RNA sequence: GUAAAUUUAACUGUUAGUCCAAAGAGGAACAGCUCUUUGGACACUAGGAAAAAACCUUGUAGAGAGAGUAAAAAAUUUAACA
C-alpha cells in the first residue's frame, strides 16, 4: 500500500458507521448482525483488546416483526429492588411503551458479558422511524442487507406473475362462493 | 362452568366449542352442563 | 461468464491449473476506483481580527460527559487512576517494527 | 548479545504486507459518485 | 406445454441458492493455459518484487519474506552463519500473482534461502505441579534450545 | 537502510509541490484530488481516502483523519510510486 | 498462516476464497450429476507413491 | 498372544468407604437409607454433562503462536358431528 506508518495504522483501525433497517425484520437477526458489527468480529484484525468495534445505526425499530405469537408470549422481566419491584411486561406492552427497547435488549443480551458491553452499547444507535439525524446520516457507510425477504403480500403481485401461476382446480359452475 | 379435564355431553343440545384456546361444553337448555377444560 | 466471486471490490481473481496438474496459479491484479465513482474534495472593518481564544473550564463531571459524547465511550475511561497503577505502567515499552 | 528473556512473537519481519495491509475499505465495492446510504441526491 | 415434472414458482419450489453453471472443460483448459502462460512470462520479464512464501519447517508453517527472522524451537545441527535451503514451500507469491502447491511446490520452481545466525536457549520456563491437602508440590526449570534463522532470499524460476 | 521509509529517511516539506513538478517535467497533466472513500466526517475520528488522478486515471490513494492530511499522504504515495521506493519493491540483492 | 494471509495479503486470501468456492461448486455439480461425468479441473487428486 | 509368576530374606503402612450399573435382602417395590455379591469410577490428570466425586471421553507426564479426533446442544401442541 506504501502508506506511512501513522496513516496506515489509522486506516486499519478506523471505525465504520454501518446502516441497518427494521421494517418487518426479526429483532434477533438484526441483533445478531448488529452485535457482530459492534464487537468488530467482522474484521480480520479483530481482538478483544484492540477496541475494533464499529457504529451500527438501526432504523425503523418500531416496525419490527416477531415470528409466531412472541408478541404475547415473550415476557420481559425487571425488578425495582424495593419489595414488590418485580414487573413483567409482554413484548407488545414493552414495544408500545418504548419502540426501541426490544431491539436494544436483544443486542444487549447477545453482546458478550464483560466491561466492554456498555461501550459497544454506546456505539449502537437506534431510531424508531425513518428519521435519522443529519450528522449520523453524513457519517453513514454501507446499509447492510436485511436478513428476511419481505414475503410480498398478494395485492402487489404483478399481473404477469399472477397469470403465469397456473390455476390449480376447476370450481363447479353452481357454487355461490 | 365446572372445570373438567375430560369433557362429556350430557344433553343432545350440548355442543363443544374451542374458545380462548380452551375447549368448552355449552348447553342452552341445561346451563348446569356448562363445562370448561383445564 | 462464470466467476467464483464478484470481481469488483479487491482484485480480478483468475484461477488456473498447470498442465501437469500439480500446482495452481492465481492472478490477482488490483481494482482501481473509478473517477466517476469518486467525489470531489469539499471546499472587523476597523479593528484586528483578534484570535478567539476562549477556554471554558468545565468541571470534572460535564467535562467527562462531553468527552464521552464526543468519543462514544463511558465515563470510566476518563476518570483518573491511582499512583499504584500509574507507577506500574511501563513507560519504556518494547517496540518491534 | 541480546538478553535471554521472554521473546514475544517468534518471528520478526519488517515488511509484513506486500499486497497492502487490510483496512475496512478493502473488500468493499465503490458506489456511483461515492454516494452514502440514503443520500437524497 | 408443461413438462412432466414442472413445479409452479412458489417460495420453496426451487432451492434458494442461485443456479450456478460451471465452464465447459475444453475452453476452461485453454483459459488455464493462457493464464499459466501469461503468468510465466510475467515471471520471465520480472514484473514482481518482494516475494513472500509460506514454508513448512520444523512442524510449523511460516509466512516468510526476504530479510526475515524466524525462531525455531530446537537445535538444527548447523554452525552459526550457515546458508541452507528451505525447500518445502507450500506457497509462493508476490503482487499481482501467487502460486499454490498441491501440497508442495516444485524445487525447480521456487527456492528459499535461510541463514543460521543464532544458536541460543530460551528464558527459563517454570513447570510447577501442586495438589492441595495432599502435600503435592513439584517444581522444574527448563531451557529449551532455540535457533534463529534469517530468511535471505526468495527466488522463483520460469517452469510453469 | 533496509527497513525504513523514503520520507522517514529523506524529509520533505511539500510532497504535492514535488509531485506536480515531476508530472510537469515528465509531461503529465496536473493531478486532481478526489474523495474516493469517506467514513465518519462529523465525528472526532474520521477516515478519508483521497485519491490523486491524472487524465481520469488513478495514480495514488492515501488515508487520513482530515482531507488535507489524506491528500498529503496521497502525494507521498505518488512520489514513492514514481520513484520506485514502494513497500513492495524488489529487495536488495546481497 | 490463513489468518496471516487474511490480515496482511487480501488479494491472496481472495484467491484462496475463490478456489474454495469453486471447489464447493464442483462438489455440488458432481453430487447433482451422480454419474460418471468428468471429475472437474480443480477436483482432481494428485496421487503420491 | 504375551511377560509375568512362585519361592527365599526384611519390614512398614492400609485394616472408621462413597456413588453408579447389575443380582438380591431389610424399609414404604421411601431416602444423598441400611446390608451382601459382581463390575466400574472416585479418593491422580485432562475434556464434556451449566456449576459438579462417583455419569461419559481419556490416561505416563517437557517445549511449540502446528494438525486429526474422542465424548459433547431435547423433542413435543391435543376433542365440530348427521
Ligand atoms: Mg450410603
Ligand atoms: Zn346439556
Amino acid at each position: 500500500s506504501s502508506f506511512s506508518r501513522a496513516p496506515q495504522q489509522w486506516a486499519t483501525f478506523a471505525r465504520i458507521w454501518y446502516l441497518l433497517d427494521g421494517k418487518m425484520q426479526p429483532p434477533g437477526k438484526l441483533a445478531a448482525m448488529a452485535s457482530i458489527r459492534l464487537q468488530g468480529l467482522h474484521k480480520p484484525v479483530y481482538h478483544a483488546l484492540s477496541d475494533c468495534g464499529d457504529h451500527v445505526v438501526i432504523m425503523n425499530t418500531r416496525h419490527i416483526a416477531f415470528s409466531g405469537n412472541k408478541w404475547e408470549q415473550k415476557v420481559y422481566s425487571s425488578h425495582t429492588g424495593y419489595p414488590g419491584g418485580f414487573r413483567q411486561v409482554t413484548a407488545a406492552q414493552l414495544h408500545l411503551r418504548d419502540p426501541v427497547a426490544i431491539v436494544k435488549l436483544a443486542i444487549y443480551g447477545m453482546l458478550p458479558k464483560n466491561l466492554h458491553r456498555r461501550t459497544m452499547m454506546e456505539r449502537l444507535h437506534l431510531f424508531p422511524d425513518e428519521y435519522i439525524p443529519e450528522d449520523i446520516l453524513k457519517n453513514l457507510v454501507e446499509e447492510l442487507p436485511q436478513p428476511r425477504k419481505i414475503p410480498k403480500r398478494l395485492d402487489e403481485y404483478t399481473q404477469e406473475e399472477i397469470d403465469a401461476f397456473p390455476r390449480l382446480w376447476t370450481p363447479p359452475e353452481d357454487y355461490r362462493l | 362452568f365446572k372445570n373438567k379435564t375430560v369433557l362429556k355431553k350430557r344433553c343432545k343440545d350440548c355442543y363443544l366449542v374451542k374458545r380462548r384456546g380452551r375447549w368448552y361444553v355449552y348447553c342452552k337448555t341445561h346451563p348446569r352442563h356448562k363445562q370448561r377444560q383445564m | 461468464t462464470y466467476s467464483p466471486l464478484p470481481d469488483d471490490y479487491n482484485c480480478n481473481v483468475e484461477l488456473a491449473l498447470t498442465s501437469d496438474g500439480r500446482t495452481i496459479v492465481c492472478y490477482h491484479p488490483s481494482v482501481d476506483i473509478p473517477y466517476e465513482h469518486t467525489k470531489p474534495i469539499p471546499r472587523d472593518q476597523v479593528l484586528k481580527t483578534r484570535l478567539e481564544e476562549k477556554v471554558e473550564h468545565l468541571e470534572e463531571g460535564p467535562m467527562i460527559e462531553q468527552l464521552s459524547k464526543m468519543f462514544f465511550t463511558t465515563k470510566h475511561r476518563w476518570y483518573p487512576h491511582g499512583r499504584y497503577h500509574r507507577c506500574r505502567k511501563n513507560l519504556n515499552p518494547p517496540k518491534d517494527r | 548479545g541480546l538478553d535471554v528473556i521472554r521473546i514475544r512473537k517468534p518471528f520478526h519481519t519488517d515488511n509484513p504486507s506486500i499486497q497492502g495491509q487490510w483496512h475496512p475499505f478493502t473488500n468493499k465495492p465503490t458506489t456511483f459518485r461515492g454516494l452514502r446510504p440514503r443520500e437524497v441526491q | 406445454s408443461y413438462l412432466p415434472g414442472y413445479v409452479p414458482k412458489t417460495s420453496l419450489s426451487s432451492p434458494p441458492w442461485p443456479e450456478v453453471v460451471l465452464p465447459d472443460p475444453v475452453e476452461e483448459t485453454r483459459h488455464h493455459a493462457e493464464v499459466v502462460k501469461k503468468v510465466n512470462e510475467m515471471i520471465v520479464t520480472g514484473q514482481y518484487g518482494r516475494l513472500f512464501a509460506v514454508v513448512h519447517f520444523a512442524s510449523r508453517q511460516w509466512k516468510v519474506t526476504s530479510e526475515d527472522l524466524i525462531l525455531i524451537g530446537n537445535e538444527l545441527d548447523l554452525a552459526c552463519g550457515e546458508r541452507i535451503r528451505l525447500e518445502k514451500v507450500l506457497l509462493v507469491g508476490a503482487d499481482n500473482f501467487t502460486l499454490l502447491g498441491k501440497p508442495l511446490l516444485g524445487k525447480d520452481l521456487v527456492r528459499v534461502e535461510a541463514t543460521v545466525i543464532e544458536k541460543t536457549e530460551s528464558w527459563p520456563r517454570i513447570i510447577m505441579r501442586f495438589r492441595k491437602r495432599k502435600n503435592f508440590k513439584k517444581k522444574r526449570i527448563v531451557t529449551t534450545p532455540q535457533t534463529v534463522l534469517r530468511i535471505n532470499s526468495i527466488e522463483i524460476a520460469p517452469c510453469l | 537502510m533496509t527497513g525504513k521509509e523514503l520520507f522517514e529517511m529523506w524529509k520533505i516539506i511539500n510532497p504535492m509541490g514535488l509531485l506536480v513538478e515531476e508530472l510537469k517535467k515528465r509531461n503529465v497533466s496536473a493531478p486532481e484530488s478526489r474523495l474516493t472513500r469517506q467514513s465518519g466526517g462529523t465525528t472526532a475520528l474520521p477516515l478519508y481516502f483521497v485519491g490523486l488522478y491524472c487524465d481520469k486515471k488513478l495514480i495514488a490513494e492515501g488515508p487520513g483523519e482530515t482531507v488535507l492530511v489524506a491528500e498529503e499522504e496521497a502525494a507521498r504515495v505518488a512520489l514513492r510510486k514514481l520513484y520506485g521506493f514502494t513497500e513492495n519493491r524488489r529487495p536488495w540483492n546481497y | 498462516v490463513l489468518a496471516d494471509l487474511a490480515i496482511y495479503e487480501p488479494k491472496t486470501f481472495k484467491s484462496l476464497a475463490a478456489l474454495a468456492s469453486r471447489r464447493r461448486h464442483e462438489g455440488f455439480a458432481a453430487a447433482l450429476g451422480d454419474g460418471k461425468e468428468p471429475e472437474g479441473i480443480f477436483s482432481r487428486v494428485v496421487q503420491y507413491h
